[PDB]
């Protein structure tokens, strides 16, 4: 239930979506960044790592934009109010809508989303894992023989690194034990 | 074997990965449940009870050979595992009991393998009096030790590193006249050393345990740790082995044939029932229904099966479309995720969903009353001795093992191959042996 | 407003400002507001005439020991303080003076078979008596109950006086041919006693009251919490279900279609909880045919009280299902 990664082609003009590292079917499977999807055109988007890099940041830097600006929405499935001026009264679940005075209020982009999505990015740029988890010997050996240079790997490494550091920067993966057992 | 063996203390205020957190949680809980099962199966000293555990335990990253101070991997894992699950069971006596009891027996086992020198020296590192005799005193005091206590036979006492004690903690080894005395520095075989260690451990451990339970509210202001806030013992397994879309493809007709040899009692009896009735209530099917995805037949094929079993029992051939079949189909749609989009696990057909009059969904071994169930199971052509030893565990209110022993008998194979947790896993096995 | 027809069971015609000039231009409806006020005060009296506020409050104050003129005005500090001090200054202490729960995750879902309502009326005075807590009897500076091996002290003694007076009422109540005067006297007296007994613990949690020795409150909360927990697990054993819990309530499943064995299960658990403690009570209050669960304080149900001959009246009940957006079709 997150939002996929859409991508603009630098030459053919078409668009793309990058869901899982491998692009589909089994023994055929190929790396995502290899060939533009549009059948005919033959440009290979990998060779534009840096450009991808840009959009990556220039995309994430709106998701965060939402959260710290987080909407507030109503719960009693009739009222359906949308505002931000957090009111001050409180109860078990939290605060209370001013109009439907018999109901709670909920965040819209629940942080769980934000962290989920950042995991979703860091997923599809870290092929190394999904490569290791693969079962069949011969498939692994043949594909690696085929097209896993240090170069391609390194480029994945680069963008994946950007993502991972940018979330682990500081929000959520930590749980400060020094306040949890006092 | 590792340094690991240690008396829990001093919460390690690091700061860590949320992923690793829930990982350790699940791992440790698995270890606990397992140890309990493995134990209640056999008796302690049997070498199955050793082999199996020393396999599993080593498999889940907790016991290897020598390494650095404390940031060696498996000891750290053990450490943070416990000092998390501490937050698990702070809300019952029965719970805190079960947790203590299990950790107790684990430590017993996991400790019973250390080399003797490592044993005594680490006891030394533990507290003060944990010190050993000189074996010369074995010769010097064989008469005293042997004739004193009945806890030793003849003269053949092995080369155990016997121990010097303060009587002040011998509080049962001596009053029962079970040891020689040298000014309260009685000398006792290792057995009672383990005993006393374990008893002081239980004491101190409970004494700590109660404290956190008296200091809960902190977590209440977070919800990342919402599962382990109070959500472990519930309707998720170890994990989803027999999940959506695993190995299987079989045509309709064969089902009944396979039934007589492959359907775990709950299912089997429900399928007999719907073979007779050809009608079921609002909730009932929603077990059997998803259970069929266990083998994973196609909807229109499953729809056809149910249609046969519906209109032959006179269910209006028009209702079917806008009624049952509708939801039966949706059972593979958008919402149902972890609610319907999954099969069921015994810990969902036990811990909840009360079965009502004359209905069939629900664990027989729980809901079926004892002796009615006795004749009932017996009707599966079962030796009454097996039935009896089964009903024993059944009133021991631990049932998975009962299902287990039943299968073990009905196929006569003298290993359960696993520790069952899901009826569909049971099924995949039953088909494996063919 | 609502009460106009719940207990009083009539109409309340009301008139906003913009019609006050209409009634300035009117003799029938102005006089009608006048006679309306007449009836207003009338119904206001009928409130007392039925609920019997006057002798109730009177007897309470009589046992309370504080100014009734400051009783109606509303207060729990008075009707606890100026009562306790009576005894506490027969015991030659010196007191200070004036200056300036657990949810159980209601498992929402419709229920078809009969549902029973367990009331923990008199839970806090019960636990306090049961475990003999009193200011003098705790090294209060995490606190722990002393050995019950001491002789019961001061406050539980007063609680016990109240409970035995309830016992007195319940005993003399079983009389026959009594004049309805003394009948109502007894019943209302019992009501008043239950009132103050439920009020009792309130004299502590109200921080701004004198006897706010909060460790007391922490301890009592801990105790009642474990009480409810044991209750849940014990009845859980019984092959039943337990949907809703709260400090002073248990909404429980029954899972049956008969009517009489129901009461047997009631009495069963009624003795079960007593196996834990004697002084602790329990009330097998009400029975529901079928029920829907949205939240505590907000749900829909069928009150089914068993009329005589094992029959039953059945009435609907919509606890809080309003429609606030006056917008629909
Ligand atoms: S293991 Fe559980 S689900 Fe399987 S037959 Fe036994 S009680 Fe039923
Ligand atoms: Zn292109
Ligand atoms: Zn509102």
């Amino acid at each position: 239930d997150c939002e996929r990664f859409k991508c603009p082609c630098p030459t053919c003009g078409t668009e793309n979506i990058y869901d899982n590292v491998f692009d589909g079917s089994g023994t055929d499977m190929e790396p995502s960044l290899y060939r533009c999807s549009n059948i005919d055109c033959k440009a290979s988007p990998l060779t534009f790592t840096v450009q991808l890099s840009n959009k990556l940041i220039m995309d994430i830097r709106r998701f965060i934009k939402k959260y710290y600006d987080g909407w507030l929405i109503c719960e009693e499935p009739t009222c359906r109010n949308r505002t931000r001026h957090l009111p001050l009264q409180f109860s078990r679940t939290g605060p209370l809508c001013p109009a439907c005075m018999k109901a709670t209020l909920q965040p819209e982009y629940s942080d769980k989303s934000l962290y989920t999505q950042l995991c979703f990015y860091r997923y599809i740029f870290d092929a190394e894992c999904a490569l290791e988890k693969l079962t069949t010997d011969h498939e692994k050996d043949k594909l690696k023989k085929q097209f896993f240079t240090p170069k391609v790997l390194q480029d994945y490494r680069k963008l994946k690194n950007t993502a991972e550091q940018f979330l682990s920067r500081s929000g959520y993966s930590e749980v400060n034990l020094s306040k949890l057992f006092a | 074997y590792p340094h690991c063996l240690q008396f829990y203390l001093q919460p390690p205020s690091e700061n860590i990965s949320l992923i690793e957190f829930e990982n350790l949680a699940i791992d440790r809980v698995k270890l606990l449940k397992s140890v309990e099962n493995l134990g209640v199966s056999y008796v302690k000293g049997t070498e199955q009870y050793q082999s199996k555990l020393e396999s599993e335990l080593r498999k889940l990253k907790f016991s290897y050979r020598e390494n650095l101070e404390d940031e060696y991997e498996p000891r750290r894992r053990d450490h943070i595992s416990h000092f998390i699950l501490r937050l698990a069971y702070c809300q019952s006596e029965e719970l805190r009991r079960w947790f203590i009891q299990q950790e107790m027996d684990l430590l017993r086992f996991r400790f019973s393998i250390l080399p003797k020198d490592k044993i005594q020296d680490f006891l030394k590192d533990s507290q003060l009096q944990f010190e050993a005799i000189s074996d010369e005193e074995k010769t010097l005091r064989e008469q005293e030790i042997v004739a004193s206590s009945p806890s030793l036979s003849g003269l053949k006492l092995g080369f155990e590193s016997i121990y010097k004690i303060p009587f002040a903690d011998a509080l049962d080894l001596f009053r029962g006249r079970k040891v020689y005395l040298e000014d309260g520095f009685a000398y006792v075989p290792l057995k009672d050393i383990v005993a006393i260690i374990l008893n002081e451990f239980r004491a101190k451990l409970s004494k700590a345990l109660a404290l956190t339970a008296r200091s809960l509210p902190a977590v209440q202001s977070d919800e990342r740790l919402q599962p382990l806030l109070n959500h472990l013992s519930h309707s998720y397994t170890g994990q989803d082995y027999s999940t959506q879309g695993n190995v299987g493809k079989i045509s309709l007709d064969q089902i009944d044939l396979l039934s007589t040899k492959s359907f775990p009692p709950c299912m089997r009896q429900l399928h007999k029932a719907l073979r007779e009735n050809h009608h079921l209530r609002h909730g009932g099917r929603m077990q059997y229904g998803l259970f069929l995805k266990g083998i994973g037949l196609t909807l229109e094929q499953a729809l056809q099966f149910w249609k046969q079993e519906f209109i032959k029992g006179k269910m209006d051939p028009d209702k079917f479309d806008k009624g049952y079949s509708y939801n039966i189909r949706h059972s593979f749609g958008k919402e149902g995720k972890r609610t319907d989009y999954t099969p069921f696990s015994c810990l969902k057909i036990i811990l909840s969903n009360p079965p009502s009059q004359g209905d069939y969904h629900g664990c027989p071994f729980r809901h079926s009353d004892p002796e009615l169930l006795k004749q009932k199971l017996q009707s599966y052509k079962i030796s009454p001795g097996g039935i009896s030893q089964i009903l024993d565990l059944v009133k021991g209110t631990h049932y998975q093992v009962a299902c287990q022993k039943y299968f073990e008998m009905i196929h006569n194979v003298d290993d359960c191959g696993f520790s069952l947790n899901h009826p569909n896993q049971f099924f995949c096995e039953s088909q494996r042996i063919l | 407003s609502e009460l106009v027809q719940q207990i009083l069971k009539t109409e309340r015609v009301v008139i906003p400002m913009e019609n006050i000039q209409n009634m300035y231009s009117e003799s029938s409806q102005l006089l009608y507001l006048l006679e309306h006020t007449w009836k207003d005060a009338k119904f206001i009296l009928q409130i007392m005439c039925e609920l019997n506020v006057l002798p109730l409050a009177l007897q309470i104050t009589n046992i309370a020991g504080n100014i009734m003129s400051r009783t109606l005005m509303g207060g729990r500090s008075e009707r606890n303080e100026f009562l306790l001090l009576h005894a506490f200054y027969e015991n030659n202490y010196i007191v200070p003076d004036k200056q300036i729960g657990l949810v159980l995750d209601p498992k929402v879902g419709f229920y078809d078979k009969f549902i029973l309502l367990l009331d923990f009326n008199s839970l806090y005075p019960s636990i306090i008596q049961e475990f003999n807590i009193c200011f003098t009897t705790v090294q209060r500076v995490i606190p722990e109950l002393p050995d019950p091996s001491l002789e019961m002290g001061i406050l539980p003694r007063e609680i016990r006086k109240l409970v035995e007076r309830r016992k007195q009422v319940k005993q003399l109540m079983k009389q026959q041919d009594l004049n309805p005067d003394l009948i109502l006297q007894y019943d209302i007296r019992q009501k008043a006693l239950k009132l103050t007994a439920n009020s009792m613990y309130g004299c502590l949690g109200f921080s701004y009251s004198r006897f706010y020795a909060k460790p007391l409150a922490a301890l009592v909360t801990y105790k009642g919490r474990e009480i409810l927990m044991h209750t849940k697990e014990m009845v859980q054993k019984m092959n039943l279900e337990v949907i809703y819990g709260d400090t002073d309530s248990i909404m429980i499943n029954t899972n049956s279609t008969n009517l009489e064995e129901v009461f047997k299960l009631g009495n069963k658990v009624k003795s079960e909880v007593n196996k834990l403690y004697k002084l602790l009570e329990i009330d097998i209050d009400g029975v529901f045919k079928s029920l829907l669960l949205l939240k505590k304080k907000k749900y829909a149900a069928l009150v089914v009280e068993p009329t005589s001959d094992g029959n039953y009246v059945t009435k609907q009940e919509l606890k809080g299902l309003d429609i606030v957006r006056r917008d629909w079709c």
